[PDB]
């Protein structure tokens, strides 16, 4: 197994189903492998498929039809630490070298029951006129205007848990180097 | 995580050598070397069947290996080119039932031509917004590392002496100050949300950590300001009632 | 067409205690060595110039490594699984794999396992199948590597994909000498006396290819039943010898005569007259 | 059960005085492989003596095939001497110039 095809993105909700479909072509089938890899982390043993098809566990399920040449790998009850690369691999006869597909990059939208979106303004802890613009408990948006002026700088969508308080929160971090600067933009 | 990788992260100049180490005690037979460039994907650089015996790979060139102990696999670079710019990782697996490899941590390389372009980060903790607090009950504290080339650091939040993960949300793609230009320092930004309570009292120590990866003793540095060595940058911030 | 017909590998690992093993590797053309395998830097020795027949060099180094990480994890492993598997030192396990081309145009592979003189085991459709000789061992192994699916996938892969096209490739790539006639070196001689009064007729048939061959001792076209074929021996440069006797009296030697039916002679067969 | 070795000693064109020729030593029919067989000139081991590799029949019985150019004469007698763990003392075969 050598030729290894999956697509490049996928979107989806929290709390929904996502298959990541995988075709591949071989000279020698051994096995069929689903890696995990989150950024920027190694990359983790998901299954392992030999025949065909259906393999469970967990949340994850993994299907293999080695005669229609293809393998999918589904994500029961979607979470938000879901979101990660997802590598399709082929093992070659016998053993010792894999091959790994190019991968598929899963963007996991969070669901928000009590969306307030609101900016705020942080100042510095040490000790001047130096201060950040801080958008947050918005859903899924996607940021209204993102990077306006050249000397702005406004970074992605970060989403917070704070576990033991279990508060899923949606934020984005904005500031400018030139003296004074307003959070209205 | 089972499997050891030294370094962490490495800068070099073009025609300077390293060696990557891969540590494993699982005692696994099968070890490789691996290199993760942007989709491309995983490559095969070489990979040894025995603590004897090691074989090349899809790119071996020009990278050079050695496997003396069953627990060690060694990847060396005997001179570095901008090409080699990758993130390296090893995996280990056994001769039998195995079926999953164990892949290290990973070693993110970066070879420039001239070690001048080379940064440390400039840290600020951000203290929360009364609104906020006034608003959700809950406390958001926002770090921010500026300015550091390449993007080799490590972003961490302690409170009271004490590494925090709960609440904690670091940017997972670092910012590029100049999107135009290719040597462009990087920026990232972290967030700790916090109860109000919790930030109320005045005894309640926050501080972000920023550990970045530059420049080696052994490396000569001639310039008028501060040599950019593997460094910790950091930024405290107390709590308050008012 | 004449010649060989199927192609495989064989193994022979002596186990002489829990730290010393000894493997021995060589691959065929029925009784023609084509290949040799040096333990030492774990490669192959090709014998002939068509040895690797029209495979390329790197589906051959693929093929050697595989065989190099077997030879030494499973000498290995049999060392680790010995005392599970109730084994008395010293042992010597051997392997037959290959294929064979038959009539009509179907390639059937095989794989056979043994341990000691006796059969153990045998792949039949990917599948690991104890022989009765075997035992409670082999029941034992086979339900140990059914295990192991991905054993199974390189065996396979190896016997039903690969060594089809290998066969068919080494029959056209050393046809040269696989499909050559040489005509046999026939000589008559006189063996021990069997009783008094008594000759040992003896025809001696040497440096024949391909190996079926007739030889028997005629008085006229009469077929004597009395005539004690030997064993088709072999010789160097893939040649062969047979011997055929006859026990008769004195006075019986004369008015025979030995005929020798080889593909090589085109109809004309060897008839040799005994002379005193 | 360990199979004892039979041994054949034949010669690749007839036995011609003066002339050379190819002594050969066939060992088969033995189990395990473990086997010492030396060709042998009046009684003396022959160095410069060529062998095939190991090889089994189907009834997984090792056999190989020992052999020599030599050039016969009246006066010198040839065997082989075959040591396997079946025989109590190693087995020489006189080769039979017929
Ligand atoms: C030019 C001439 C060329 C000729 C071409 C013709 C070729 C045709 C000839 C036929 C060749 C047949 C040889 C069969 C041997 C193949 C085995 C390779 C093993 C490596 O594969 C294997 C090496 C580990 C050694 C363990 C030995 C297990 C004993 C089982 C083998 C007996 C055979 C099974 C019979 C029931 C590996 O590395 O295991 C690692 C992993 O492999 C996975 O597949 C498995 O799922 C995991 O459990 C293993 O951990
Ligand atoms: C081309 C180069 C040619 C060189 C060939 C190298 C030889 C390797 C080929 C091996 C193929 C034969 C495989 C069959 C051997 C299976 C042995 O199984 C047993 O009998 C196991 C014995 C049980 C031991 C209990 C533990
Ligand atoms: C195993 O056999 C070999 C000789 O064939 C010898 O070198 C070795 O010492 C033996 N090992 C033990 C533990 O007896
Ligand atoms: C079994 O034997 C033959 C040849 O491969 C074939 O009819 C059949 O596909 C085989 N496979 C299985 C799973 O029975
Ligand atoms: C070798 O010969 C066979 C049959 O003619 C064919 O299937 C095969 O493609 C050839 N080449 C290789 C590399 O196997
Ligand atoms: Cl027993
Ligand atoms: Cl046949
Ligand atoms: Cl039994
Ligand atoms: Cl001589
Ligand atoms: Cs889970
Ligand atoms: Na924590
Ligand atoms: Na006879």
């Amino acid at each position: 197994g050598q030729n290894i095809d999956q697509p490049t993105e996928m979107t989806a909700t929290e709390g929904a189903i996502v298959q990541i479909n995988c075709t591949y072509q071989t000279s020698g089938f051994n096995g069929l492998f689903w890696y995990q890899q989150h950024a920027g982390e190694a990359p983790t043993f998901l299954s392992y498929n030999v025949l065909d098809g259906l393999e469970e566990k967990g949340r994850f399920s993994s299907f293999l039809s080695r005669s229609k040449g293809y393998s999918y790998l589904l994500l029961k009850e979607l979470q938000m630490k879901d979101s990660a690369s997802y590598l399709c691999a082929v093992r070659n006869t016998g053993g010792f070298k894999t091959i790994f597909g190019a991968g598929t990059r899963l963007f996991v939208k969070a669901n928000i029951q009590n969306p307030d979106p609101a900016v705020y303004q942080l100042r510095d802890s040490k000790s001047s006129d130096k201060s950040v613009c801080l958008f947050t408990d918005f859903d899924s948006q996607t940021n209204v205007s993102q990077s306006k002026d050249s000397d702005v700088y406004i970074t992605d969508k970060c989403v917070l848990d704070m576990r033991s308080m279990d508060f899923k929160s949606n934020s984005a971090v904005a500031w400018s180097n030139k003296s004074d600067f307003a959070c209205a933009n | 995580a089972g499997v050891t990788q030294t370094p962490k992260f490495r800068v070099l100049k073009t025609g300077q050598s390293m060696t990557l180490l891969c540590a494993q005690d699982m005692n696994h037979e099968y070890m490789y070397w691996y290199r993760q460039d942007p989709g491309m994907g995983l490559r095969l650089i070489h990979y040894s069947v025995g603590e004897g015996t090691t074989a090349k790979g899809e790119v071996p060139d020009g990278y050079n290996v050695s496997r003396l102990k069953k627990q060690n696999f060694l990847l060396g670079l005997e001179s570095a080119a901008p090409s080699q710019t990758s993130v390296y990782f090893c995996a280990s697996s056994p001769r039998l039932a195995g079926d999953e490899q164990f892949f290290g941590p990973g070693t993110r390389l970066t070879v420039l031509e001239d070690l001048k372009n080379v940064f440390p980060p400039e840290v600020a903790v951000f203290e929360p917004s009364e609104a906020e607090i006034s608003h959700t009950q809950k406390a958001t504290l926002v770090c921010l590392a500026t300015g550091f080339y390449p993007d080799h650091v490590e972003l961490s939040w302690w409170v009271n002496g004490k590494e925090v993960h709960s609440g904690v949300c670091t940017d997972p793609q670092p910012l590029k100050e100049q999107p135009a230009l290719n040597d462009s320092r990087y920026a990232l930004s972290s967030r700790l949300r916090v109860s109000a309570t919790f930030w109320q009292n005045p005894r309640n120590h926050f501080r972000c950590q920023v550990q970045f990866y530059g420049l080696s003793e052994n490396d000569e540095w001639t310039q008028d300001r501060a040599k950019p060595v593997t460094q910790i940058v950091s930024a405290e911030a107390w709590g308050r009632a008012d | 067409f004449q010649g060989p017909t199927s192609f495989h590998v064989i193994q022979t690992s002596s186990f002489t205690n829990s730290t010393w093993a000894q493997t021995q590797g060589s691959g065929w053309l029925d009784d023609l060595q084509i290949h040799g395998w040096d333990s030492d830097s774990g490669t192959a020795i090709f014998l002939k110039p068509w040895s690797k027949g029209n495979f390329s060099d790197k589906e051959v180094a693929e093929l050697e490594e595989i065989f190099r990480v077997y030879i030494f994890g499973f000498a290995r492993e049999v060392q680790d699984f010995a005392g599970d598997f109730q084994m008395k030192y010293p042992f010597e396990i051997q392997g037959i794999a290959g294929c064979e081309l038959h009539s009509g145009g179907a390639i059937v592979s095989f794989l056979r396992g043994a341990l000691g003189g006796l059969d153990f085991l045998s792949v039949k459709n990917a599948s690991c199948v104890p022989s009765p000789e075997g035992g409670s061992r082999a029941q034992k192994f086979c339900a140990l590597i059914i295990q192991y699916q991905g054993i199974m996938e390189t065996v396979r892969a190896l016997l039903y994909e690969t060594c089809p096209r290998y066969l068919l490739g080494v029959l056209n790539a050393g046809k040269a000498d696989l499909q050559r006639q040489v005509k046999p070196e026939a000589w008559l001689s006189s063996g021990p006396s069997p009783g008094p009064g008594r000759l040992q007729l003896v025809c001696h048939v040497s440096g024949f290819y391909p190996k079926p061959v007739w030889v028997m001792w005629m008085r006229g076209e009469q077929e004597q039943q009395g005539t004690q074929l030997g064993d088709i021996l072999p010789n160097a440069n893939w040649t062969w010898y047979l011997r055929a006797t006859l026990d008769v009296a004195d006075g019986e030697a004369a008015g025979l005569s030995c005929r020798v039916k080889h593909s090589s002679l085109e109809g004309q067969d060897i008839i040799l007259y005994w002379r005193g | 059960i360990q199979r004892t070795p039979k041994i054949q000693v034949y010669s690749r064109h007839p036995a011609e005085n003066g002339k050379s020729n190819f002594l050969n030593c066939y060992v088969s029919g033995f189990h395990p492989s473990d086997i010492e067989v030396d060709l042998l000139k009046n009684g003396e081991r022959i160095e410069k003596v060529e062998h095939s590799d190991l090889s089994f029949s189907k009834d997984w019985s090792f056999y190989l095939l020992y052999y020599t150019e030599f050039t016969p004469t009246e006066k010198d007698e040839y065997a082989c001497r075959v040591n396997h763990v079946t025989l109590s003392q190693p087995k020489i075969v006189k080769w039979d110039r017929d």
